[PDB]
């Protein structure tokens, strides 16, 4: 029939000037690079989206470096229960986790080592690399050098702990202050680094909510995710 | 104040659901075999349709 | 015996080329891939060496054998591009990671594929247009020498495989400083972590991938530049009878090394 | 006061527990013990469906068994025709976080949803051709998981704020709210005659609801972790849920009570999705394993499989004239089974 | 139905010994990965120890490792934590939440907002 071929090829037009736009939006899609921001109330995962950016259930932000576009993607106005909504965030390249270093005891550094512990062990999370963003060392340096805070009493280990030989001390910064932060490093080190395999890392950095330098840090580590992901493909790495 | 809102309201609601008539497993059971066996010839996935009349062959 | 172990080297290079061929196509319908088209042409172009080489089983005239040399010589031409192409994507992914999924795209592979066989095929049948090339005082049998003049290995030597090898070896040189980098980073980080509570992979890879790809026609071209250079050293038997074949060999290798060793590539022979 | 209100509640428990133990005289297994078996079924792939860029999250069949909608990661609402495949629509989303999908019965309307906490409605048949978005429903304070509709005026919707609600677009206000889960209500599904509902909710329990008045009827537990999928039964008087403990479970209406398990040891994943064919004698899973089985609804014993998925498998669907089967798939791609 | 319910509260006079257990029905025990939480007045939920399927995988928080031990019995069902010189620190609701899915090796049972298979829980309190 006449009228069930102008109906064909008329439906075949449209397939074909959908299919244009889709082959156009493929490329956008894969030169874009999406981060699911962590974190909590105690730590200054605010500031930091504000010097990014410098009942909605999600909030978004682009920023540019060098021609490179990243959309980072806040979780806001939703339940505390995450073993749901953590599965939409599986092809992200990076999560950028940022824990107050300065709020051990209720026990926050136990409860964002647990949050990390479970992130990392996921089943859906397997191959996904977290930026860890160890925040407020100023106020962590202000409390170690003067007062009564013992970390020993809340984290006993700390007592037979030694900077390590690969430290690399801001100067001008004291010996117990250093030994702290390398520390609490440590203990966050120790859950990835026990994985055993090479399919995901963790970026940590010394982090102020003001510092001018994390997003070239965020860049950095993109960069990194993405040519240990090749090394590792051509059985280089 | 919420914990005794939330008691009185469970309790509230598990009396009315409590309040209810019940059918047997055997009768409800009967009634399922009798509409599976009543529909089975309509069932395309169940008794493949001849290639003539598939509209995905 | 000649006839019949060049017979057995197509036979093979055919049956696996092929199928390396017919499991990279199904993985590409499935996922995209784009760097898996390489691998694809690379295992038609060897499978077409093949068949290429099977064309000369029947003698062991002057037209019709200066027609199937061209054809020989551009399959191996042809084999050699490719690899040189697989070089070049992995270097850019690895050295540009952004600008790379910025710009690399199916339609960007399609158009270097196909520059890829024009030059191939340009390459192949020049010396039958260029008259310095050419070779005279035909007898009766045909072979590489008695049609195609030592003077044209000698200038393929110097404007084609020294020039290429020169760049397969800078690239792989410098695609082992960065992955010496990030393996440093990785054992400080993980001794770290374990006091809180692979070494020679990447030059081993490298060397077999060097190794695999000077030791297929270096021993061709250095000779052919010694007989062009001697008169007197008679060096033909050798040099058309038993020199020629690794570089043909080098054709079962090929997909040894850049199909069965990809993980999604092994897989999917499998399940075939 | 409190402690007897909890004693209280403990021994209505123990009561609800005695009428139903007292109820049951009979296994359903019992019952359909001389039923021939089905025997086994083999369907194949008869289309494949590209265009997506990522993973699928949901697919709706239509109600004249010949289009259908689903959505992606990507941020596209996509309508196709399933039997030539030739696409028909491409909605480009303001959100890439979609965790269902719907279609009009009439068919001039579809809804999209997910993490933003709203599901939008979108308009098929404007005059100008253009797919423009006609009505966007908020007031839920968690993610959307389901957004189905009753008529081209009603929509009802879960959420991950423990709450159900039901809609009326003209206005988009809400009409009703259904509170009484405490996890995340987590699937959907309207009865035959679309006067009740049933739903579960990420504590191991489903509910009955009646949308009329807007009252929990009935609760039904026996799950041992979270409910993911749930469906009713073609006459309209069972359900059947899946759950993330690997096993799925036939529930009845009247008789209050469990009545069968669909489970095996070599299966450890969760069950993503649970559908019924035309007559109810089938009942197909899809799993976390990239596979769907097909189950016996009155024997219990496993018939046949859909393999051919290379991802998880998030979706399921079968047609109103139980022509075919849909599957989506988190390697991007649609099936049609036969 | 999921089922927790814990005793062996009390108060004890501090430096003494105590005995807390746990016994769960609704479910298969030995495929989930038991847990201990507490709530002290005024504060938030706190996570105190875990342990594995098995049983070979346990881990205690920082403020009470070496006196407190858990261990848990499968062909039982039941869950202790023997807590051992308490301190004037240790008065709190002490449950027994459990994982959330089995066979898996993560957890996300703390939350404010009940979780579901958590117990009722039951009074420790340390006084002179
Ligand atoms: C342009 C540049 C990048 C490049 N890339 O690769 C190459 N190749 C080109 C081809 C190679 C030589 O190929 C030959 C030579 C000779 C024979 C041959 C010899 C004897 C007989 S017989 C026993 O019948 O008489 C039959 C054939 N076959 C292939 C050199 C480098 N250039």
């Amino acid at each position: 029939t006449e009228d069930q071929r102008n109906e064909e090829k008329a439906q075949r037009e449209a397939n074909k000037k959908i299919e244009k736009q889709l082959q156009k939006d493929k490329q956008v899609y894969r030169a874009t690079h999406r981060l699911l921001l962590l974190g909590a109330g105690e730590s200054g995962k605010n500031t930091i989206v504000k010097q990014m950016r410098i009942t909605s259930g999600i909030f978004e932000t682009k920023f540019q470096v060098d021609k490179v576009n990243f959309h980072m993607f806040d979780v806001g106005a939703q339940r505390d229960e995450r073993r749901k909504w953590i599965q939409c965030f599986n092809d992200v390249t990076a999560i950028i986790f940022v824990v107050a270093s300065s709020s051990y005891n209720t026990n926050r550094l136990q409860a964002a080592l647990k949050l990390f512990d479970s992130i990392w062990n996921n089943k859906w999370l397997r191959d996904t690399s977290v930026i860890l963003f160890l925040n407020k060392q100023d106020l962590l340096a202000e409390k170690v050098l003067a007062g009564k805070s013992k970390i020993e009493d809340y984290f006993p280990e700390f007592a037979r702990y030694t900077t390590p030989e690969d430290a690399t001390p801001e100067p001008g910064e004291d010996p117990r202050v250093t030994r702290a932060k390398y520390f609490i490093r440590d203990e966050f080190l120790r859950i990835s680094t026990a994985s055993g395999d090479g399919r995901h890392y963790c970026y940590p950095h010394f982090t102020c909510s003001v510092d001018t330098e994390n997003i070239r840090r965020v860049f950095n580590d993109c960069r990194d995710i993405i040519q240990r992901m090749h090394l590792r493909q051509y059985e280089l790495l | 104040t919420a914990s005794i809102a939330q008691a009185r309201k469970l309790v509230e609601q598990l009396k009315m659901e409590a309040n209810i008539d019940r059918i047997k497993v055997s009768k409800a059971a009967a009634d399922l075999m009798a509409y599976c066996e009543a529909h089975a010839k309509e069932d395309p996935l169940l008794t493949p349709v001849p290639a003539s009349e598939n509209p995905f062959r | 015996s000649f006839g019949v172990i060049l017979a057995v080297l197509a036979s093979l290079i055919i049956a696996t080329n092929t199928l390396v061929a017919v499991a990279v196509l199904l993985l590409i319908h499935k996922n995209d891939g784009v760097s898996l088209c390489f691998t694809l042409n690379l295992a038609v172009a060897d499978t077409l060496i093949g068949v290429a080489i099977s064309g000369l089983l029947t003698d062991q005239q002057k037209t019709l054998c200066s027609l199937r040399m061209a054809f020989v010589t551009s399959s191996a031409a042809a084999s050699v591009l490719t690899v040189m192409l697989i070089t070049f994507d992995r270097y850019l992914a690895i050295k540009q990671p952004f600008r790379y999924l910025k710009i690399m795209s199916g339609f960007v592979a399609g158009a270097c594929i196909a520059g890829l066989w024009l030059v191939s095929y340009l390459i192949g049948f020049l010396p039958l247009g260029i008259p310095m090339f050419q070779q005279t005082a035909y007898k009766g049998q045909c072979s590489f020498f008695a049609v195609f003049h030592p003077h044209f290995v000698l200038t393929l030597s110097c404007v084609g495989f020294f020039p290429a090898m020169l760049l397969f070896v800078f690239f792989y040189c410098d695609m082992l400083k960065i992955a010496s980098m990030h393996s440093q980073q990785i054992r400080k980080m993980e001794h770290a972590g374990a006091m809180a509570g692979s070494d020679f992979k990447a030059l081993r890879t490298v060397s077999v991938l060097i190794g695999s790809f000077a030791l297929s026609w270096t021993p061709f071209l250095i000779t052919g530049i010694v007989q062009v250079a001697c008169q007197e050293c008679h060096l033909y038997l050798v040099l058309e009878r038993y020199l020629w074949l690794l570089g043909v060999g080098n054709s079962l290798l090929n997909p040894l090394i850049y199909a069965y060793w990809q993980k999604e590539v092994r897989l999917q022979l499998y399940h075939m | 006061e409190l402690d007897q209100l909890r004693q209280e509640a403990e021994q209505l428990k123990n009561q609800i527990r005695d009428a139903r133990k007292a109820c049951a005289d009979a296994t359903l297994s019992q019952i359909t013990n001389n039923i021939d078996p089905v025997g086994r079924i083999q369907m194949r792939t008869r289309r494949t469906l590209r265009g997506h860029l990522a993973k699928i999250y949901a697919m709706h069949w239509g109600t004249d068994s010949r289009l259908l909608v689903s959505a992606s990661q990507d941020g596209k609402l996509i309508i196709w025709d399933s039997y030539t495949t030739n696409k028909v629509h491409a909605i480009p989303l303001r959100s890439s976080w979609v965790m269902t999908c719907a279609y009009a019965p009439s068919g001039n309307y579809v809804a999209c949803g997910g993490l933003d906490n709203i599901c939008s409605i979108y308009n098929l048949k404007t005059r100008e051709g253009n797919v423009r978005v006609s009505r966007e429903l908020a007031g839920h304070t968690g993610y959307l998981s389901c957004c189905r509709f009753l008529d081209d005026n009603q929509i009802v919707t879960s959420s991950g704020d423990t709450t159900c609600a039901l809609w009326d677009i003209e206005t988009g206000q809400q009409t009703t709210t259904f509170t009484g889960h405490t996890g995340d209500v987590m699937s959907l599904s309207l009865a035959p005659d679309t006067r009740l509902f049933v739903s579960g909710a990420c504590d191991a329990s489903a509910k009955l609801w009646d949308v009329r008045e807007g009252m929990c009827r009935q609760t039904f537990t026996g799950h041992e972790s979270d409910i993911n999928a749930i469906c009713f039964f073609p006459n309209g008087n069972a359900f059947a849920t899946g759950s993330d403990d690997a096993t799925c479970r036939l529930f009845d209406l009247r008789a209050d009570q469990e009545l069968m398990t669909y489970s095996h040891d070599n299966i450890i994943c969760g069950i993503t999705s649970v559908s019924f064919s035309k007559s109810g004698r089938l009942l197909l899973a899809g799993y976390d394993d990239f596979n769907c089985n097909v189950w016996d609804a009155l024997k219990a014993d496993r018939a046949g499989v859909l393999a051919g998925h290379d991802n998880r498998v998030s979706c399921l669907g079968v047609t109103d004239d139980g022509m075919a089967v849909a599957t989506g798939s988190w390697d991007s791609f649609l099936k049609i089974w036969n | 139905q999921v089922q927790l319910q814990e005793s062996g509260g009390g108060l004890v006079q501090p430096g003494g010994s105590l005995r807390l257990s746990c016994a769960a029905s609704g479910f298969t025990f030995s495929n989930y990965k038991m847990n201990w939480v507490r709530q002290a007045p005024g504060k938030g939920l706190e996570w105190v120890s875990d342990i594995s399927q098995s049983g070979a995988s346990i881990s205690y928080t920082g403020s009470v490792k070496g006196r407190f031990t858990i261990s848990r019995d499968n062909a039982k069902n039941t869950l202790y934590l023997q807590m051992n010189s308490l301190k004037p620190e240790d008065t709190a609701v002490y449950y027994c939440a459990r994982c959330p899915a089995p066979f898996t090796r993560d957890c996300f049972d703390v939350t404010s907002t009940t979780y579901a298979y958590r117990g009722q829980g039951t009074q420790v309190t340390v006084s002179s």
